[PDB]
RNA sequence: GCUCAACGGAUAAAAGGUACUCCGGGGAUAACAGGCUGAUACCGCCCAAGAGUUCAUAUCGACGGCGGUGUUUGGCACCUCGAUGUCGGCUCAUCACAUCCUGGGGCUGAAGUAGGUCCCAAGGGUAUGGCUGUUCGCCAUUUAAAGUGGUACGCGAGCUGGGUUUAGAACGUCGUGAGACAGUUCGGUCCCUAUCUGCCGUGGGCGCUGGAGAACUGAGGGGGGCUGCUCCUAGUACGAGAGGACCGGAGUGGACGCAUCACUGGUGUUCGGGUUGUCAUGCCAAUGGCACUGCCCGGUAGCUAAAUGCGGAAGAGAUAAGUGCUGAAAGCAUCUAAGCACGAAACUUGCCCCGAGAUGAGUUCUCCCUGACCCUUUAAGGGUCCUGAAGGAACGUUGAAGACGACGACGUUGAUAGGCCGGGUGUGUAAGCGCAGCGAUGCGUUGAGCUAACCGGUACUAAUGAACCGUGAGGCUUAACCU
RNA sequence: AAUUCCUUGUCGGGUAAGUUCCGACCUGCACGAAUGGCGUAAUGAUGGCCAGGCUGUCUCCACCCGAGACUCAGUGAAAU
RNA sequence: ACACAGGUGGUCAGGUAGAGAAUACCAAGGCGCUUGAGAGAACUCGGGUGAAGGAACUAGGCAAAAUGGUGCCGUAACUUC
RNA sequence: GCUCGCCGGAAGACCAAGGGUUCCUGUCCAACGUUAAUCGGGGCAGGGUGAGUCGACCCCUAAGGCGAGGCCGAAAGGCG
RNA sequence: AGGACCGAACCGACUAAUGUCGAAAAAUUAGCGGAUGACUUGUGGCUGGGGGUGAAAGGCCAAUCAAACCGGGAGAUAGCU
């Protein structure tokens, strides 16, 4: 199994979703980017929260 | 003959009495803490208004072992307790002002000159 | 290691060992001579000799001790009354080992052990 | 655990080479009875170094 | 003409589960491992804007390209399905170098100091725990450093079975149901006496061209090779302040390895004492047996560590990266092709151990042996008798020597072993008697009594003279030396 | 959760450090009411987890007592 | 299958200590287990003791160690009392 | 024969079951006994078990079996 | 009084070691659970193979269990070895 981490953001993913190595790796790449995608929205929520404030 | 996972009595007015060693300093893979060495310890039991608290890590020097110490004449000085004195882990100086019980001559080094001056005997 | 270690085990636990030589000791003084294995006789010499030495002198204290060891009244009669006096001059070395032929059953080296007086 | 091939009879002949028992040739003689007793061992009739020590 | 789901149509009437499974076969066909390959992974180079204050050759480096290693995942089924029978941990390792440290150097935007990057180098060292079934990984505390990999993802005819993949049971989801599962959750037999190769030790035979007893040279081989801290040189050099040296010297620790018990201790069922229950000596007493040594308290010699000493070299020669002289090619310059000098824990030695089976069988010193008739390939010969030495072996008493052998001391011309005498050491005021007390018991005699392996003496006992083995002057050829 | 894949979920307690454990939130991949739900003193050769005590499990093994192992005499196998 | 450390119903069952048919030592009575003698290595099995620390080993306190008896005092949360 | 050690609510002393001369005596040692054997539950010959009161047999029955006729069933047979 | 408590005999068989061509074709040692009950045991009967019995495992039915043993179909069949 693969375990990619994102040290600048510390987030880690253990893609055991598929069977073959590279399949899990790019899906892990898919998972990690998916994490950064969402986490960027929460800071954007931190952005949108103050505007209402 | 002191090592990690060893319970010691503290011979000072620091505010702790039940301590537990976790690591012996000095070289690498060392196993024993002789009567005149430095060891990293934690705190298991402390008095209420103390200078320290439960579960607090800082360096400490031992002064009494049940194992004792052989002197250059072949004579040993065994005790009936494992007493240590706490030190401020960063400055290595004692955090207590009152030392209890007899100590040995083996603390004759600059890092413990203040310690020996407060002990009641030897 | 056995370095400088004396005394033999003789395939027996101590409790059995001391009791074994005790019965052997009395049997010796009763017949003046007996036939046994070499190793046992070679270690029997460290048992009866102190008794004979304790027999050279006669005291109420010793006769009790001579009974403390060997646990026998008839045997102590043989001592202090026959051996003690007849071995007054002899100073140490009261036994004699004669290596006889092997035991027919297990080819064990048998040896004869006697008392050096045995006038007959 | 166990053998793999059958060692020949020739191999066995070398294994028992050192298994040869030895003779003694230490036959001493008695002085009186002149009997053939071993060295340091008493004779059959109980003579040793010219003395009837067995008393039998 | 209903009529052949698969359309040369098993009769135009037909679905699943099985991990107790069972039988017959296959490495013709999968999973682990090995193999070829090297897409992928990993590592190393080329072109080269840009980023970086200015400048891409301090570093990183897009755009693309060129190769290598065989450690990731895969590709193909070559080997094994009349078995290659397991992931991790424990123990034990061993090799590579693309180096985690320590060493030697180049460059800097390297002031000082501390770092970054690259080249040489395998010598030696390269943590303890919490959590998980764990490798990995996260955290805690260090450390000089807590290296990256190979070695059936090292190691199970060495250990464990936690995981997982046999049989029981439960939960959730799916399925009409059996049951299944990108799943999880309690519990679940690890067999083998070693023939051979190999390795760690130890012997016998024979050889060494005469035999025997000792001491060595020494080819070759092995072990060993780590390093921190403080201080001095000097709070100098350097530095605006702050901080803070290379080189050299001395002392002291950590880890590891070797040796040894004088010290600190452990053990010490062969030494002494106390004591519960019980049996026996007629009885009391005094002792002994048994109950894990009955349970415990101490303790000699040994053995041993946590105890005590000691080691790692320094140095020399030839080198790596690297540093220079002179000087070419090429009138200049140039560490270079001639030639010369430095230059690492690396190479060879230096230190310690084995070591002449080194068949190349060596060197040195000492000791011992110079009888007869025949056979007859007239042969380095054999038969028999007279002699069998130096020495060894056997037997015996035994060792801080030892599985058995072997090795060492001794065999009366004697201290080898046991015993005996004395001392030492250990244990704690014996037994008996007298006195005081209602009694347990106390006190004097008495630090006595008893004392395993230690030390010094004594032949009291046992190690008996010889028998047995082993020989009787050691071939040929040539050179140089003696008549 | 004996039920939660992503996930060792996110917060407090416990430890120097806690993928397990004890409380709490709710986004219930895929809880739920006799396919019984939620609590429950006591009981249990039951699952998981801390503390005291105690010790050779361990750091690190050391010595000693017995039965084998080894040697000698006797009888004398097996898998392969 | 054996001269096999296993299994086999019912009766009687003493002395001292002891609650006891537990256990310990003995009685009556029956036996020393049918291969032995030496050595006292590594290692294996059954055990004793162990300085300092006391789970730091480990899947896990598995195994061991320890607690243990009689009388008196005293004894929480919780509870179906 | 003289000491020693072990079990002793058993490793002791008697019956039932079940075996079948293993019991006693003399004699023999090839085979059997995991060794030797002058020993033996081993070979060979002889001897030994005595009952109105002990037990079985016998009288009476339990569970249950068999079962005159009878009932049922291809037959065998089954129930009673 | 108690499907009560502690605990021998008896029954049972949780943990570890030993053993694995063993002493034994599941036992030995040291600790364990129950031990007035749904307890245990001696003797003699009844139930039978796709049936018996089952506090239910798919366990047991003469060391043999998702199908006992014996004999006969039967020299079953075998695109496989």
């Amino acid at each position: 199994a693969v375990r990619i981490t994102h040290i600048p953001t510390g987030i880690v993913t253990q893609c055991q979703n598929d069977r073959s190595q590279h399949k899990n790796k790019d899906q892990a790449m898919k998972q990690m980017k998916a994490k950064l995608y969402e986490l960027e929205m929460q800071k954007k929520n931190a952005e949108k929260q103050a505007m209402e404030d | 003959m002191i090592q990690e996972q060893t319970m010691l009595n503290v011979a000072d007015n620091s505010g702790a009495r039940r301590v537990m060693c976790i690591k012996v300093l000095g070289g690498s893979h060392r196993r024993y803490a002789g009567v005149g060495d430095i060891i990293k310890i934690t705190i298991k039991e402390a008095i209420p208004r103390g200078k320290v608290k439960k579960g607090d890590v800082l360096k400490a020097v031992v002064v009494r072992t049940k194992k004792g110490v052989r002197r250059p004449d072949g004579s040993v000085i065994r005790f009936d307790g494992n007493a240590c004195v706490l030190l401020n882990n960063n400055s290595e100086q004692p955090i207590g002002t009152r030392i209890f019980g007899p100590v040995t001559r083996e603390l004759r080094s600059e890092k413990f000159m203040k310690i020996i001056s407060l002990a009641p005997e030897v | 290691m056995r370095h400088r270690k004396s005394g033999r085990q003789l395939n027996r636990n101590s409790s059995h060992r001391q009791a074994m030589f005790r019965n052997m000791a009395g049997s010796l003084v009763r017949h003046e001579i007996i036939k046994t294995t070499l190793p046992k006789a070679k270690e029997l010499r460290r048992v009866v000799e102190p008794l004979i030495t304790l027999a050279k002198t006669d005291s109420v204290a010793n006769r009790r001790l001579a009974f403390a060891r060997t646990r026998d009244n008839e045997i102590v009669a043989k001592l202090f009354n026959e051996l003690g006096p007849r071995f007054a001059s002899r100073a140490g070395g009261y036994t004699r080992i004669l290596k006889c032929g092997f035991r027919a059953g297990d080819n064990a080296p048998m040896a004869y052990i006697e008392l050096v007086d045995r006038s007959e | 655990a166990v053998q793999q091939n059958k060692p020949t009879r020739s191999k066995r002949g070398m294994r028992r080479s050192h298994d040869a028992l030895t003779a003694v040739t230490s036959l001493s003689v008695d002085k009186t009875s002149g009997e053939k007793h071993l060295r340091h061992h008493i004779t059959a009739d109980g003579y040793y170094r010219g003395r009837k020590v067995i008393a039998k």
